[PDB]
């Protein structure tokens, strides 16, 4: 049915049939873009602790795209 | 054993190519202009070529027209916390992807959900050159796509950032394949050294491509599923068919099977798809076991083979080998071990890659040289 | 040298079949039955096999007794953000194994914390059908467990998702080991050429198993501990337990010592445990060297050997080499090289996989086709 | 002690002795479950910012069973 | 092809061993002591060697000072939850770190940002007692040093958790490298056997390096930026200069280049660093073709070679070759193949490592043997 | 000038001139610390949900200290 397998005790090998193919036969390439922001040294009054936190998040933002940067 | 015979190629040479011309002056500011309007876009490159762009994520638009302008706008302290975590959305992936870039070179070889997600690469599938056939078979095995491409990072300038998704294309699909198996083959003799051993060395995956047999010797680089046989052409010989015939007769002289000599006297196991043989030579224990059942068969010495119902388990010496437990019908093909052919005098002690035609003339030469006297 | 004579063998065979034994009508809710209770049980599966099993997150308690009550209840105005939290945990797990098993294509080689948890593994091993010896040494070794077991995703249906961990056994424990390290011995005349280069090719790991000895030629895949050695039965030959005479004597008629010839007179250093072997020929620089005193000794050209005790690097042309400080006795045994007891003349310049008994015999065809001119 | 090394001249090569095996020589299968839920798709005013935010992570729950159930 | 010639060494010893003088009694609260006071210093440990240490995360200050004086002061209950989240962050790192060496076997290849960050890191390099031309060269290439470098977890004791991350050292830098490329080399003739095949063994990286040439016959293991090659001495034989007459000449006497002969008639491609060399025999299809316009060359039978200048694609039966889109100038140094000038009765049909010398010599012995009748 | 290629028909062999070299000849070894803290890990009310929260982050962290004591 689906899987077969013969065994040759003359060469002392076997063969499995029974499969069907999918070959990489080449490539396809595509470009992908992501648009970002240039925050221009951002200053506001930092007594919200939630401010702090989008101004962690912001510091993360501009360290990620200068390591980004930094790769080239 | 033949993975030496095949050509080295470079894998992302067609990125990196798209990388190379999106490096010119201007490029990007077309890029940009195209995906003006919408996510997704046809964009005909510098080179000619014209390529699939997607914009994955915007940022400027969040950052410069929902977050910076309740920022500083005035009274800084915002009211509702639920935007710290919104901003904590849609920026790991940013953070993902530059991390995975920093940690792996610039090139990553599994394509991770943070370069692209299920539904873009899905939405990636259905607008390539392929036919409908190789679209089904890509947007059902998913996972096996992103195994087998990659994600170069390609600029970051103009306020936009670029990496090139470089996906395999399935061009074959549904032709027959087969898997070849082989174990030594030695003599039985009593002596302690003196003992000849024969191998079959086109062991690997074999489908039928174009007329041809693309082989692939290093079968260790091809996923299996349920029973079909994702492998790449690169990593592969192409063969005429008759290659076929070494398994219906090793003789036969269409085509010369390649084979390895040696005289290492070694006990081994190799499990096949559904089975296992067994090369069982010297004074090595060898025993065929159910899981219920304890040892149910002990090999003589020779090459044997056992198939997988009713056998669990095939032991030899210390090794222990879990048999696979898949359906199908197994077949027995009786004939003469090849070894048995031979004359341990003239056969060559030492061959790594050679073929039977080779070794029946080496033995002319040999048996011409030692008649000289 | 001997890492192509091992066989091939399905590794995930067990789990595999488990698999399949696991989309049986009724088994997994056997499996959900027994897992009612508490949330570990052991069951006897219909392939006879018992096996234990984890309940390691519930999901649909939580989500269908704390979350949908709370949600869908008037209008799912939902009044307190906590709850996005308390939800954004109990779900990173599944997230987290959902993509590692895609990325994998639902096989993963190293068996993650999101796979299973270290309380979890441990609660897992001491309920193992294994010695207490067994036990111990598992629970001690956590993390080489985890490199050496699978996690075969089987099964998702009848509201559970279901995947197989298969770990290792250890049914070998405690037995005495010793690695062997080999370097090229070759002659040390003036000529450019007509210098004979002799190696040692069964260098790796070797283990006391079963009256026999366990050889593992890939010492790269076998672990080591403080001093336990974590290897696979699978990547290893089973040999008599005359092999260990090739230390004591390598001219000895039981056992033939499988060795190497060449003609390439090339320096180099192979680092042991507790020291380091310098094959110097040519005119290459070899040095040792100490952190805090600078170079300490300068090696005279054949093979020598140093202790790491003082010596803290070896230097061979432009290679540096850092030593193994691991504490220890080391033995220098004087002797005369072997290499030495050859005609350069008759000499078989080429041999990858051969013994003592092979190349002195190929010796005598030499020897013989010569004298008879 | 507890290991000791010896390096032989005659054939430039050593031993490293005093070692324990640990031999794998088998395999212990073992079913782990997690128990899912099959929610039902709810229908209600997306108004809430939290309930925006449980709303993205149903999807991703759903969206993680429906790959697993997709890879096979 | 000469990757069995090389030294084993090992590479985490010097990260082990600073690790095991860390386990002294008192060199962690030294450690600490030195760490007190700022986030960086450098510190001369009980062996003598002196390190760079850095304090890259510090959570009990945070704990001690920051969350435990508002939790459990009085009415346990907490009026803010941004604590939650900003104890989420800087916690997250620790985690990752645990995660990654229980995967990893506490020793983990590429360095991460979790491990390292680049701030991190370019402070660490910046500090080093290394020329100013080498911090320039790691600064510049963080990713190659984060690929070429490793991070030992090394003891957690004393509230402090610390691991070694071993760096590579760029000791050579700005000498000129080759990478030499090869291909089979067999005749033409239409006869299905008696084909002669000869290859060229020493492909790889080269280097000069004190006078000497560092050879890497495993090119895998050596990166490439733009045109910088970043190898790893360990992973390299050390040979005279001469060896690259080889390539103006590989008869000349001065060195002895090595070789292959098989008779294994494959058709293959090789993709260089600009071009592709094509071995196209029997009757197999070999094309070269633009992206833009198509096939524009079919190869003859024999070894050829095409620029990368107008060629984008290189077809070898079935296999696809993508060349490498790299600039620069190529040149074809014509000559008549090599292999027409043995004899292929006389030819030696297999010689896995020989050279031009031993393959002379073996022709000269049968050849003698053959005059005397 | 640049990277140059030249392709020998006489051998069948390529060299690609025109590279640098950046050489590992050595290592260097750095002592890299994450300071730690032995926290009472008891005595709350788990009754709010931000402090559940923080218990649970608590048993989180002290989790991860257990397993890097069991990387020995
Ligand atoms: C080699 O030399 C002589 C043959 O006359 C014999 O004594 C010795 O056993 C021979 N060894 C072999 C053939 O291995």
């Amino acid at each position: 049915q689906n899987i077969t397998e013969e065994f040759y005790q003359s060469t002392c090998s076997a063969v499995s049939k029974g499969y069907l193919s999918a070959l990489r036969t080449g490539w396809y390439t595509s470009v992908i873009t992501i648009e970002l922001s240039n925050i221009k040294e951002n200053k506001c009054n930092g007594t919200d602790a939630k401010v702090k936190l989008i101004k962690q998040e912001l510091d993360k933002y501009k360290n990620a795209v200068t390591e980004l940067q930094l790769l080239m | 054993f033949l993975g030496f015979l095949l050509g080295v190629g470079s894998a992302i040479a067609s990125g990196v190519a798209v990388c190379k011309v999106l490096h010119l002056e201007g490029e990007v500011n077309k890029i940009k202009s195209a995906l003006l309007s919408t996510n997704k876009a046809v964009v005909s490159l510098s080179n000619g070529v014209s390529v699939l762009t997607f914009k994955v994520l915007d940022l400027k638009n969040y950052i410069d027209k929902q977050l910076l302008p309740i920022l500083n706008k005035q009274s800084c302290s915002i009211s509702n916390i639920e935007t710290v975590i919104e901003f904590q959305q849609k920026n790991n992936r940013l953070l993902e992807i530059t991390r995975e870039f920093s940690v792996n070179a610039g090139v990553t070889t599994p394509v991770s959900t943070y370069m692209l997600t299920n539904s873009e690469l899905l939405s990636l599938i259905n607008d390539m050159p392929i036919t409908n056939d190789q679209k089904k078979l890509m947007s059902n095995n998913v996972q096996i796509v992103r195994q087998q491409s990659y994600s170069i990072m390609c600029i970051i300038k103009e306020e936009v950032l670029a990496y090139v998704v470089q996906l395999p294309l399935y061009g074959v699909i549904d032709t027959p394949c087969w898997k070849l198996h082989t174990s030594p083959l030695c003599t039985t003799n009593t002596k302690e050294g003196s003992n000849i051993c024969l191998t079959r060395t086109d062991r690997g995956w074999y489908c039928d491509n174009a007329g041809s047999v693309s082989f692939f010797p290093q079968a260790e680089t091809c996923k299996v599923q349920s029973n079909r046989v994702f492998c790449d052409t690169m990593n592969s010989l192409t063969l005429p068919s008759e290659v076929n015939l070494c398994n219906v007769d090793i003789f036969n002289p269409k085509y010369d099977c390649k084979i390895m000599t040696s005289k290492t006297d070694v006990s081994s196991s190799v499990i096949t798809s559904l089975g296992a043989i067994v090369s069982c030579y010297g004074k090595t224990k060898c025993t065929a076991s159910n899981k219920n059942r304890g040892i149910i068969k002990t090999f003589s010495n020779g090459c044997d083979y056992v198939s997988n119902k009713g056998v669990d388990t095939v032991s030899v010496g210390n090794t222990l080998y879990y048999v696979n437990k898949q359906e199908g019908k197994s077949l027995y093909v009786k004939g003469e071990p090849i070894i048995n052919f031979y004359d341990p005098l003239v056969f060559p002690s030492d061959e790594f890659d050679a073929s039977i035609s080779q070794v029946n003339e080496k033995i002319n030469q040999s048996l011409a040289f030692i008649r000289k006297s």
